[PDB]
RNA sequence: CGAAAGGGUCCUGUAAGCAGUAGAGUAGCCUUGUUGUUACGAUCUGCUGAGGGUAAGCCCUCCUUCGCCUAGAUUUC
RNA sequence: GAAGCAGAAUUCGGUAAGCGUUGGAUUGUUCACCCACUAAUAGGGAACGUGAGCUGGGUUUAGACCGUCGUGAGACAGGUUAGUUUUACCCUACUGAUGAACUCGUCGCAAUGGUAAUUCAGCUUAGUACGAGAGGAACCGCUGAUUCAGAUAAUUGGUUUUU
RNA sequence: GGUAAACGGCGGGAGUAACUAUGACUCUCUGUAGCCAAAUGGAUUAACGAGAUUCCCACUGUCCCUAUCUACUAUCUAGCGAAACCACAGCCAAGGGAACGGGCUUGGCAAAAUCAGCGGGGAAAGA
RNA sequence: AGGGAAGUCGGCAAAAUAGAUCCGUAACUUCGGGAAAAGGAUUGGCUCUAAGGGUUGGGCACGUGCGUGCGGUUAACAACCAACUUAGAACUGGUACGGACAGGGGGAAUCUGACUGUCUAAUUAAAACAUAGCAUUGCG
RNA sequence: GGAGACGACGGCGGGGGCCCCGGGCAGAGUUCUCUUUUCUUCUUAACGGUCUAUCACCCUGGAAACAGUUUGUCUGGAGAU
RNA sequence: GAAGCCAGAGGAAACUCUGGUGGAGGCUCGCAGCGGUUCUGACGUGCAAAUCGAUCGUCAAAUCUGAGCAUGGGGGCGAAA
């Protein structure tokens, strides 16, 4: 909701578009735009 | 102008009635029931800016102060000053009354 | 039988015009304000559920009017 | 009809085509499998033993790009994009509509052709039969609903050139 | 002899006895956000597009499931008036070896003259 | 009507949006843009109020309408004339107020070509061609 | 040597014509009511004379306390006001 | 709403910020024009041997267009189909 209000992802009546914001976040997570990695197991 | 004036009289496009507006103004419990029939996070301005007379939510306090200067808000004020039409007025129009003993 | 009309039944929504100590305000003339007054002025109120329409696939009318009538032509064990 | 088939729910089989056999998702794909509703969501033919209804894939004229091959023109193991057939007034069939000859008309008959209904639920039986218990029927009687069929406009919606 | 070293070939790195091309013969090879670079480490490129694709909100007769209204046709009349196509013609069933019948055989049947429609068949695609 | 893509290969078609004033506007970016992004508030009539202009015109002493020598910047005043915008307020009708007409649907992404432009008149308008930039070759 | 003799675009100013407003003469229309109303004609050529009209140029003079000036910042001791 | 310009607030200065002015761009919405994207469009012995309707692209320029002239088939011309 905060990301939708910040980025203007609003529906009719100012309702936040959590659906579209979630799709944007998932696409950013897949396409190398948010840093994340799985740490290697220690020997 | 009115958005989608073709389907303006559909039941799914209905707006709150004036007698309900007077009852909300007179008693905060009726207004609280109407507000509990909604979801706060999906309202303009998180439900914080509400005009009871227009029965309408607004995105900001300056937007509410803005619509108050407009003529629709003044039409609602003059309609509330005249008084909305109720079943008591309907019975008085035909001379009918209720006998409770 | 037909054309009008009348009544009913429906539809819309209160005609034209006139009037009004209704009307936000503005401007003149004087009693310089005491509906001061006169003038204009969206609208409002009254006359006014009034005005308009009504079969064209609505109803009634010997007893509300005006017309029309026993044809013409063709055919036939 | 048979089965440890108590009841309930079934399973195997027989006569039976009268009557039904649905709504959706999914094309990084042999589009086949999932989901639910339901009484049930059975399978085929009349095309595919070539073949003018409409419209998507096999599918492929001319423009274009990538991959493979080729010195090249180009061709393909391939992948993608965009792209011209446009009757009916004829005969027959079918659906309706008239009709000559028998004077005109009214009331009828019925050969022949067609043919129609279907499924579920609820009340009662009855918490009964049966059952250790959990559970749990049916016949007769009554009332609705599903699909189909034939009408109709009192009412409710819709439609407005009643301009 | 030198190369645009273009095409092309091209697993490296050491040695040597060859001694120059070609060598040849052995050896053995596997930071939960840094450092270094002249703020940045980029093609995961902005704007632009009658280019191709997936989705969301709104929206609605796309659909459930169709109904109704208008104008112009189609229709009927007066006038005017073609063309395509046409061996002959047109109801079916079964058989008619060459997997084809409209004409043959055997049956069902079968009654003048017509009008509006329809798209099964025959006709109909500068097919 | 009710539902709102359940239709269809595919939201094809239609509907929805639309003028103007005001509030407000993200990621990304070549820093120019994106952008009218997105999302909101309002708009009729009537009666008023306010603001925004032009032209003309100064007192003495002499000579005689001008020349001087003075004196003054409250003309910050009078007279005359004139047109269109903008803002503010009250009153008032309403189912409608850009009342007809006119008039962006919007957003999240991917592929693709830099863009503007051009071509297969009579089936293909495009990732095709051209373009600026870049690189190579030849010629005194 | 000049004229003939020269691009495209932007805003600004002058002039003609057209459009618009007011008064007047005459005519026409409207007129239940209202409307001193609505509408129509009111024009002036080529060719000439005369008086004038941005730019620019000339004379006096010598400008900082810089000035003049366009919607648009150009001009001035190479002489501005 | 690009340069250029004016004013104010700062800054030792170079510059920074704010409000105007200005009117650039093979920029943009869009009328005409030019073109020709889409529609189970109309039309299909048509109005037409390529037309009609709606929609769409572009619209100050690599824009549209006339007349005169030049290039001629083993050719020309070709932002190349």
């Amino acid at each position: 909701e905060m990301l939708a209000r910040k980025s203007g992802r609003l529906l009719k009546g100012g309702e936040p578009d959590v659906d579209g914001v979630a799709k944007q976040v998932l696409n950013d997570f897949m396409r190398g735009k948010i840093p994340w990695f799985t740490p290697a197991p220690e020997p | 102008g009115v958005f989608a004036k073709r389907t303006m009289t559909k039941t799914r496009r209905r707006l709150r009635d004036l007698d309900q507006i007077e009852r909300d103004l007179r008693s905060p419990r009726h207004l609280q029931q109407y507000k509990e029939t909604k979801a706060a996070e999906d309202l303009p301005g998180l439900g914080l800016y509400y005009c009871i007379e227009c029965a309408k939510w607004f995105e900001s306090e300056t937007s509410l102060v803005g619509h108050r200067k407009g003529k629709p808000h003044k039409r609602r004020l003059k309609q509330l000053k005249e008084g909305a039409y109720t079943h008591e007025e309907a019975m008085a129009a035909i001379g009918y009354r209720i006998d409770n003993g």
